[PDB]
DNA sequence: CCGCTCAATTGGTCGTAGACAGCTCTAGCACCGCTTAAACGCACGTACGCGCTGTCCCCCGCGTTTTAACCGCCAAGGGGATTACTCCCTAGTCTCCAGGCAC
DNA sequence: GTGCCTGGAGACTAGGGAGTAATCCCCTTGGCGGTTAAAACGCGGGGGACAGCGCGTACGTGCGTTTAAGCGGTGCTAGAGCTGTCTACGACCAATTGAGCGG
């Protein structure tokens, strides 16, 4: 499996299959979905690393959308990515 | 009517915005800004619904209309 | 939310009537519009309060909303 | 769609902290958005150079373009040290 | 690319007034931009509905989305009264 | 010829050929380019109609980029389309 | 143009050096950057003058550029 | 250096912007705004050049970098 | 002013992509009662816009006098753009194997 | 706990699309040298930030009232997804003309 071979947590084959159903080009590459799954894996393991750091900087057990809204608009690490986003909280 | 956007709801939006004191003429200006914002977003949501041959404005048509203004909305 | 839901639904259903008559809205489309409108108005009053502090005032005035919308490009 | 892998990365980054059901839809719309943004930027970069194949180089450039600064440097470093670990 | 037709429409709208050589490049970048914007909006609208064929209806919707107000009403009216004159 | 048949001034076949080299879909439609050439024809015959209306008072013979920059940011008819544009004038 | 061309080319070739060393620029890339930078600065001083009039002043101050850039989102 | 953006060139940009009088501290702030604008656009122009396997930043890389900020530039 | 060449036009194919006919069955709309929270109408008592008023300080206009921008030359080479291969990478089986499922 | 079924990674073959040279050669950089405009310096003064001072309002708060929004509960049917056919389809070749150029 290319996901374990690339040592990732996201499925490369699903990112490639989502690039196929989007018809973003005529033909993909061999290692393009491994790179894209490793970047999206990095962004998820950077946002949820901070949501899990902020939940224990508090007594909460799960991760609520209030934690995502409080982290992503603070935390100048990824606050530039969410200048124009709104977590719905409903 | 636009009069449903009441005086204390605009006051609560300004208190969350950090405003300490509000003049007595903000209330009709804020309704005129909210009506322009809704006339700009609902036009695009109705355009996506008429393009999708539907009669029900779903929440993804609203997410696409807010995406066409640089106001991406997560959670729908 | 800070705006009452039923007058905001009346507002959306009286604004959208000018675009296509006899439309229906999902129950989550109106909450997405209400969430986006309060997230717009708070972000507008955060720059109006900056324009009111900039004039050495505390009370916000309609010229502060007009400046915060002309600088923003509205 | 992508919700089954968000919990799988969360088990690695925080095996003790759980996640809600609305926050999973928020992270799933976040992932489908940064996916349809990176792939869209890489399709415009495959059109500007008159290519036909999206390689990993158009993904590395769309990551440099979309993500600002240190997030672009770490996403490029993670994609590079995942493609090299893939080919080996 | 599109510079040969800008002068051809200008001969209809103003047969007496000429145009410069930098203004032709400006109108040609304007046309290639509003083309690659309308076609891009119609490809996103063909993806949001999971279609495969860009019809004239995705162009009419991308014109309603991109152009604000009266410019959208006149561009839709001109495209409609050009497709109907085409089919006849 | 479909351009004369549609009574246009832009070539429909070139708009269709530019939709093909952009690969915006898998298959176009019958009126996929006649409609697009009539809308771009309308926008050109609305901008140059105003540039030729404004040159009349000005007295100039040709059309310079200063006329385009003066018209498109005034003239609320199409000033909304050019909120974020800059004519280079060089 | 309003900025002198040779110091603006020195500025672009000393800013771009931090991104990739030993780059070359076309003669029209520098004029596109200079045209875009003055079209940025005039559009910035048009909102700075609005922020200076808003405080009942004529002289623009650095807090007017800072307000016109914080409202704009910079 | 950034010091090439002289005092009277910023004064000419403010006179074209409609400013009547300029404080003595605008000059170093305007250079700090211009340097941020160039550091945001030249980064994308160098990204398009390194993606195109070139060493010469053409004017279309600058047009694409300004297009990625909502600042479309006609004439190149 | 005519002969010759050519990408635009326009016949069959096979569309399958979309149209469309029908089915259900959410669900979104519609209505009534009804708490009660939220808004609403005054009083008023301020905190606070707001004009004005005087020290005052610092920015603009105005010679000066520099400085390097700019223009004009040439010299060099380098890295663009084009072409010609060209080779090798990715588009379709299978298969062999994991991983999800019963008792 | 392991029989049994689903899917996706390794062979396995055809490729056209980047790779790689290789070639003008354009242009871009690199200088030198020379006008001369533009900036830089300093001066001065008066225009305008500006802090203080009243001083007259209009907002928050409160204190009453009073309206409707939520809510909770029925009807209901509409049209949103469906699914399942059911046909025009744009794609291809091909067979004619009008514009560009030669004589």
């Amino acid at each position: 499996s290319r996901t374990v071979r690339a040592e990732l947590s996201f499925s490369v084959s699903q990112v490639e299959r989502s690039l196929r159903e989007g018809h973003y080009a005529q033909r993909l590459s061999r290692t393009a979905p491994v790179y894209l799954a490793a970047v999206i894996e990095y962004l998820t393991a950077k946002v949820l690393e901070l949501a899990g750091n902020e939940a224990q900087n508090s007594g909460e057990r799960n991760i609520t959308p209030l934690l995502l809204d409080m982290v992503v608009h603070n935390d100048r690490l990824l606050s530039t990515l969410f200048n124009t986003t709104t977590i719905s909280q409903v | 009517n636009i009069q449903g956007i009441t005086k204390p709801a605009i006051r609560r939006l300004a208190r969350r915005g950090g405003v300490k004191r509000i003049s007595g003429l903000i209330y009709e200006e804020t309704r005129g800004v909210l009506k322009v914002f809704l006339e700009n977003v609902i036009r695009d949501a109705v355009t996506y619904t008429e393009h999708a041959k539907r009669k029900t404005v779903t929440a993804m048509d609203v997410v696409y209309a807010l995406k066409r203004q640089g106001r991406t909305l997560y959670g729908f | 939310l800070l705006i009452r839901k039923l007058p905001f639904q009346r507002l959306v259903r009286e604004i959208a009537q000018d675009f296509k008559t006899d439309l229906r809205f999902q129950s989550s489309a109106v909450m997405a519009l209400q969430e986006a409108c309060e997230a717009y108005l708070v972000g507008l009053f955060e720059d109006t309060n900056l324009c009111a502090i900039h004039a050495k005032r505390v009370t916000i005035m309609p010229k502060d909303i007009q400046l915060a919308r002309r600088i923003r490009g509205e | 769609s992508y919700s089954i892998y968000v919990y799988k990365v969360l088990k690695q980054v925080h095996p003790d902290t759980g996640i809600s059901s609305k926050a999973m839809g928020i992270m799933n719309s976040f992932v489908n958005d940064i996916f349809e943004r990176i792939a869209g930027e890489a399709s415009r970069l495959a059109h500007y150079n008159k290519r036909s194949t999206i390689t990993s180089r158009e993904i590395q450039t769309a990551v440099r373009l979309l993500l600002p600064g240190e997030l672009a440097k770490h996403a490029v470093s993670e994609g590079t040290k995942a493609v090299t670990k893939y080919t080996s």
